[PDB]
């Protein structure tokens, strides 16, 4: 798509607790296997979004519970997931109270950020506080967009709240579908024509090391069992002391970003195009991969769109997943 | 899609079918080549009522020069509505397709419940006091001295409609219900009396079964039109059973004291009105020696009660016998009620012939044969005569005046049996008396007689065959239609086999045996465990769906099917049944589990078509067998056997498949839907019955899934449901 | 439930829930070819529990 995106994007991630996570249709319980890929999504989405953030909220018995705020480093998501592992999954679950606190943050929040919330949803029999339809109907009219991927079954339901929080439902077949699912929830998901293009006022501090071996520096603890910061990262805005640069201001409100955060994620804006795949010989007077100087030795072979130069399916695999442009169109 | 069905262009409505569309063209090619009745089946796939109605508009658009008006005739008016608006939407597509100039009167017509109009007649709530009230509110007579006086009741739409209304026809505008009355708020008419009088001028009219098969009600499409016209019936499986329940008549010892009552009451209005009048009772005495009771007949709107039962070809022209003078005729009817109430003393089961019964009746109480025929004339005639408002009060008389028809006019076919007692009937004196009929083919045979070309379709492909041979029916064509499918759309098993190998069945006749309602427990459970948007569960009777959740309660099972989904247990309340029935919807539409358990005889499943996603399982528990069978069922097949040649054992599971098919086979309402239809009990195995299911069922019945455990079909269900819950595209059908 | 059908009523009763259709239900108080339907008699005790 060459379309708009919501690339600051505070998601936040509902698993269910259900007595249905305990149900072996994968091949360990749906709880493990949820928690696994959901490890894999927290990496995959912090590998290719820096500025965003997730929060994780294990549903279970009626109530919702916030087991994870909303940060964005992978390391305090992923070990609260190795703990939750450990968990019990007792009891039926609410998706009011849950919707209600993400709704209630969610709200007043700057109006540029694609606030989203992914259910991962098994069970079918849900408790609804209030009305699940006036619930939808406030949901619609609150700016957010949830979408659900669901376990062993389809209700309309899912359907009405994936098409109006603006969202999408999925129902899962295999572990390879739900890796796909999960895939398609990493990228980020185009904007509607009703969430704010604001100019949020970003900082962009240097490194800062000690001084001159220390002399006159400001010797400081941290800000969030810390040791003694000799140098590090400053915030212009306050000047206070951070470790790692991407940490939105905790006493500002700033946000934070080094020169590689906002180059992480420019492929989604000048995006690729297609490979005209072929796979018969076909009038190949270029007999090498342009791509890493190798003989085609089977039947497929990748023609760029505009170089128009020739890959194999090594190449068109790399190219197309990670390095994200075409070799020939840089020359 | 624009077909040549070999003389016309069709546009396909919208655009989406199956390549059994084309097969579908060469089913009705051998209909309409000759003409000559034809029994179709086309299953739930396509547009039940789109398919039934391109095709014949192809051939009228080809040949349109023997057709003058269709009557379609679908049972329950939502199906009549929704033919309407079926046939509108085709209206629209072709009149999209032409240009403006499209004229066709589209026409619906069910009762004065659904198109009467008057803020006094309508918050009544039953039929017939609806017809009393209208009875009162006009009349021949009522409307006549409204006419010379001012203050004296009418309803002002049957007025108005009197006065301009029977010059202008409704121009060209498809009319529902709610349409029709609408129009009838608008100038001020009756839209009931409207819709009559607009039957002589509509191309398509679309009522239901009764309205056509009774004699009775059925006067009012003449031997003119019918000469040119084509009848279609719909959902058709029960056309037996309509007219048995059509022509036999039920007398009850209610009936006869209010009988007794009503014969005292009239008594008193002819000694008071004998004191009143004189002169048209000297009219009355001309109109029967002179004419055959046709004098102020041409006059006759809302003068029309019930007709007389016999059919349209045994009816007579005479004159009616000593019957003349309205004293005697009342000694006549106290004569008659006296004998039936004394033959309905006798403290057994005894079944008759009418000619066994029309002996009796000139032996023992001196009342011959055409002056007990001509009783439904004359209890007309004086009902009509003194003048009196209320028919309702006078419905056990006429039904008794109907009663003493048949027995003069039938024989052979039908049976008189009396019953002293019934089945729920403890500590309570219920002496009725069924005169019933067996003959199937005397409702329809007028039908075949006066119409060009009659056809019955059906979503289930029941065996058919043998409804030719019950109906005394010769077709033309007998066309099969096949499911064609991009996608395997349903799955039905045959789960006849218990988890710890019992064999599951129902061949204990409702006395219950446990293991096997613990095995149907278990199927309920675990096949809850694992289908999603509910699950419908047909039992066989309700005695049998009362003990089964009965011992579904003491045994320790329907605690966990509560802890999967959320039950609603029928009951025979009229109102209670739909509201168990809005909880079951609204709880799908919560999202939580719901579960639907029903008997597969009643009303339950009969309106009802499966949802997309209202029913995925359809669960048929049992097969649709009896135990409350007193002798009717008996005397039918001793028929069946002799006069016509069916069997026994071949119509009793005839009748148990078409039953059960019929609750299970409506499932595709639209070709991209996937639905669950399992069979629970060992019989639907057994080669006679699996053998009269329809083809497009038996298709898809797998030799593997034929008698499964409770388990293999759950996890055959899983299975189904995850390979079917995958995204099916329409490129996937192309 | 029973006030609800008995004593109270409903709410949303307009072109839904017709009163048409509610009309059309229960037959007529009439003796009808199948008036069998809610017995006066036969209360049982297992029945009616
Ligand atoms: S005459 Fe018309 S308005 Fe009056 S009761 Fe009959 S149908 Fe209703
Ligand atoms: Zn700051
Ligand atoms: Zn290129
Ligand atoms: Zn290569």
């Amino acid at each position: 798509g060459q379309v708009r995106l919501g690339m600051m994007r505070h998601l936040y991630v509902v698993v269910d607790g259900s007595r249905t996570m305990e149900d072996q249709d994968l091949k360990p319980n749906r709880l493990t296997c949820t928690l696994k890929l959901l490890e894999y999504f927290v990496e995959e989405y912090f590998d290719q979004n820096p500025i965003s953030q997730i929060g994780i909220i294990v549903t279970k018995s009626k109530r919702a519970e916030k087991l994870t705020e909303l940060s964005g480093n992978p390391r305090k998501h992923i070990t609260s997931l190795k703990k939750a592992v450990d968990m019990t999954c007792h009891g039926e679950p609410s998706l009011y109270n849950s919707l209600s606190i993400a709704m209630q943050t969610l709200k007043h929040m700057p109006g540029h950020t694609s606030r989203e919330v992914l259910i991962i949803f098994s069970s079918l029999t849900t408790c609804d506080p209030s009305n699940i339809y006036d619930l939808i109907k406030t949901l619609k009219a609150a700016k957010i967009r949830v979408s659900v991927i669901g376990l062993s079954a389809e209700v309309r339901v899912c359907t009405v709240l994936a098409r109006e929080t603006g969202g999408t439902y999925h129902v899962i077949l295999d572990e390879s579908h739900y890796k796909e699912l999960l895939t398609h929830h990493v990228s980020p998901p185009p904007a509607s024509s009703s969430s704010e293009c604001s100019l949020i006022r970003m900082g962009f501090p240097q490194h800062t090391i000690a001084s001159l071996s220390d002399q006159d520096a400001k010797p400081s603890f941290s800000m969030a069992e810390p040791g003694l910061t000799l140098g590090g990262y400053f915030c212009p805005q306050c000047r206070a002391k951070y470790c790692e640069l991407p940490v939105e201001c905790k006493i500002c409100g700033l946000t934070l970003v080094s020169a590689p955060h906002l180059a992480r994620s420019y492929h989604h804006l000048f995006p690729l195009d297609a490979f005209q795949e072929i796979p018969l010989e076909e009038y190949n007077g270029e007999r090498f991969c342009y791509g890493c100087q190798g003989e085609l030795k089977d039947q497929h072979v990748y023609v760029c769109a505009v170089c128009q130069n020739v890959f194999c399916v090594d190449c068109d695999v790399f190219v197309h997943d990670s390095l994200h442009c075409c070799p020939g169109c840089i020359h | 899609m624009k077909l040549n069905v070999d003389g016309l262009l069709v546009y396909f409505p919208y655009d989406y079918i199956y390549p059994e569309q084309f097969s579908y063209m060469r089913e009705l090619k051998r209909t309409l080549d000759a003409k000559g009745h034809g029994v179709l089946e086309m299953p739930s796939g396509t547009g039940k009522t789109v398919s039934l109605l391109a095709l014949i508009m192809a051939y009228q658009r080809a040949y349109p020069l023997e057709v003058t008006k269709l009557i379609y005739c679908s049972r329950t008016v939502p199906e009549i509505e929704k033919v309407i608006e079926e046939l509108r939407k085709l209206l629209n597509f072709y009149e999209k397709q032409e240009g403006e100039k499209l004229p066709f009167l589209g026409l619906a017509l069910s009762s004065r419940k659904n198109l009467c109009i008057h803020p006094e007649v309508t918050p009544l709530r039953f039929g017939k006091d609806v017809d009393g009230k209208c009875h009162s509110l006009t009349a021949s007579y009522v409307r006549a001295q409204y006419q010379h006086d001012t203050s004296l009741p009418h309803c002002r739409f049957y007025e108005e409609f009197d006065a301009h209304g029977r010059e202008v026809p409704l121009p060209a505008g498809i009319y529902n219900l709610d349409d029709l009355k609408a129009l009838g708020r608008r100038q001020g008419w009756c839209p009931y009396f409207l819709a009559r009088y607009s039957i002589l001028h509509a191309n398509v009219v679309v009522y239901s079964y009764h309205y056509l098969l009774d004699p009775k009600i059925a006067d009012l499409v003449s031997k003119e039109l019918a000469r040119k016209a084509v009848v279609v019936f719909d959902e058709a499986h029960n056309i037996d059973n309509v007219c048995i329940d059509s022509m036999s008549v039920n007398l009850t010892r209610r009936t006869l004291d209010r009988c007794q009552g009503n014969l005292e009451t009239l008594q008193k209005t002819v000694l008071r009105i004998k004191e009143t009048d004189e002169q048209r009772l000297r009219d009355e005495y001309r109109r029967l020696v002179e004419g055959l009771r046709e004098a102020s007949a041409a006059r006759e709107t809302d003068a029309h009660l019930a007709n007389p039962v016999l059919p349209d070809e045994v009816l007579q022209e005479a004159v009616p016998g000593s019957i003349r003078t309205a004293e005697h005729f009342l000694g006549f009817l106290r004569r008659l009620l006296e004998y039936v109430k004394w033959r309905l003393r006798v403290q057994h089961v005894v079944q008759e012939s009418p000619p066994a019964f029309l002996s009796g009746l000139a032996q023992r109480v001196c009342i011959q044969r055409k002056p007990l025929r001509f009783c439904a004339e004359r209890l007309r005639s004086l009902l009509h005569t003194l003048e009196i408002t209320d028919l309702a009060d006078f419905s056990p008389l006429t039904l008794l005046a109907n009663f003493a028809t048949l027995v003069s006019t039938y024989a052979k076919g039908f049976t008189i049996i009396i019953e002293p007692f019934d089945d729920r009937t403890p500590t309570i004196a219920n002496p009725i008396l069924h005169f019933s009929c067996m003959d199937a083919s005397l409702a329809i045979k007028p039908v075949f007689e006066r119409f060009q070309s009659v056809i019955i379709t059906s979503g289930t492909l029941s065996p058919l065959d043998i409804y030719p041979k019950i109906l005394d029916f010769h077709p033309v064509t007998m066309a099969t239609f096949t499911m064609t499918l991009a996608r395997v759309c349903l799955c039905p098993m045959i789960i006849g086999r218990g988890n710890d190998q019992v064999a599951i069945s129902s061949k204990f006749e409702t006395r219950e045996d446990i293991a096997v309602i613990r095995n149907y427990g278990n199927l309920l459970l675990e096949m809850s465990a694992v289908v999603p948007d509910g699950i419908v569960a047909f039992f066989t009777s309700y005695q049998y769906m009362e003990s089964t959740v009965a011992s579904w309660y003491e045994q320790g099972i329907l605690e966990n099917i509560q802890r999967n989904k959320l039950l609603f247990i029928e009951t025979q309340d009229g109102a209670e049944t739909s509201v168990a029935l809005e909880k079951y919807q609204e709880a799908c539409e919560n999202g939580r589990g719901a579960i639907l358990l029903s008997v597969a005889r009643g009303k339950v499943s009969e309106g009802i078509d499966f949802v997309h996603h209202y029913g995925r399982a359809v669960i048929m528990f049992g097969v649709p067998y009896v135990y409350t069978q007193s002798r009717i069922l008996k005397a039918r097949l001793e028929y069946l056997r002799d006069q016509f040649q069916i069997r026994e054992n071949d119509f009793l599971t005839f009748d148990a498949m078409r039953h059960a098919a019929q609750c299970v086979g409506r499932a595709i309402r639209g070709k991209t839907d996937y639905g669950l239809m399992v069979f629970a009990d060992k019989r639907f195995a057994r080669g006679d019955k699996r053998g009269k299911l329809p083809r497009w069922i038996q298709e898809h019945l797998t030799d593997a899934n034929l008698n499964l455990t409770v388990d293999e079909g759950v996890q055959v269900a899983k299975y189904f449901l995850r390979q079917m819950a995958q995204p099916f595209h329409r490129e996937d059908q192309l | 439930e029973k006030g609800l059908k008995t004593m109270v009523s409903l709410g949303v009763k307009n072109p839904l829930l017709d009163l048409t259709a509610l009309e059309d239900k229960p037959l007529d108080e009439g003796y009808g070819i199948s008036s069998v339907p809610s017995a006066s008699n036969s209360k049982s005790i297992k029945e009616n529990s």
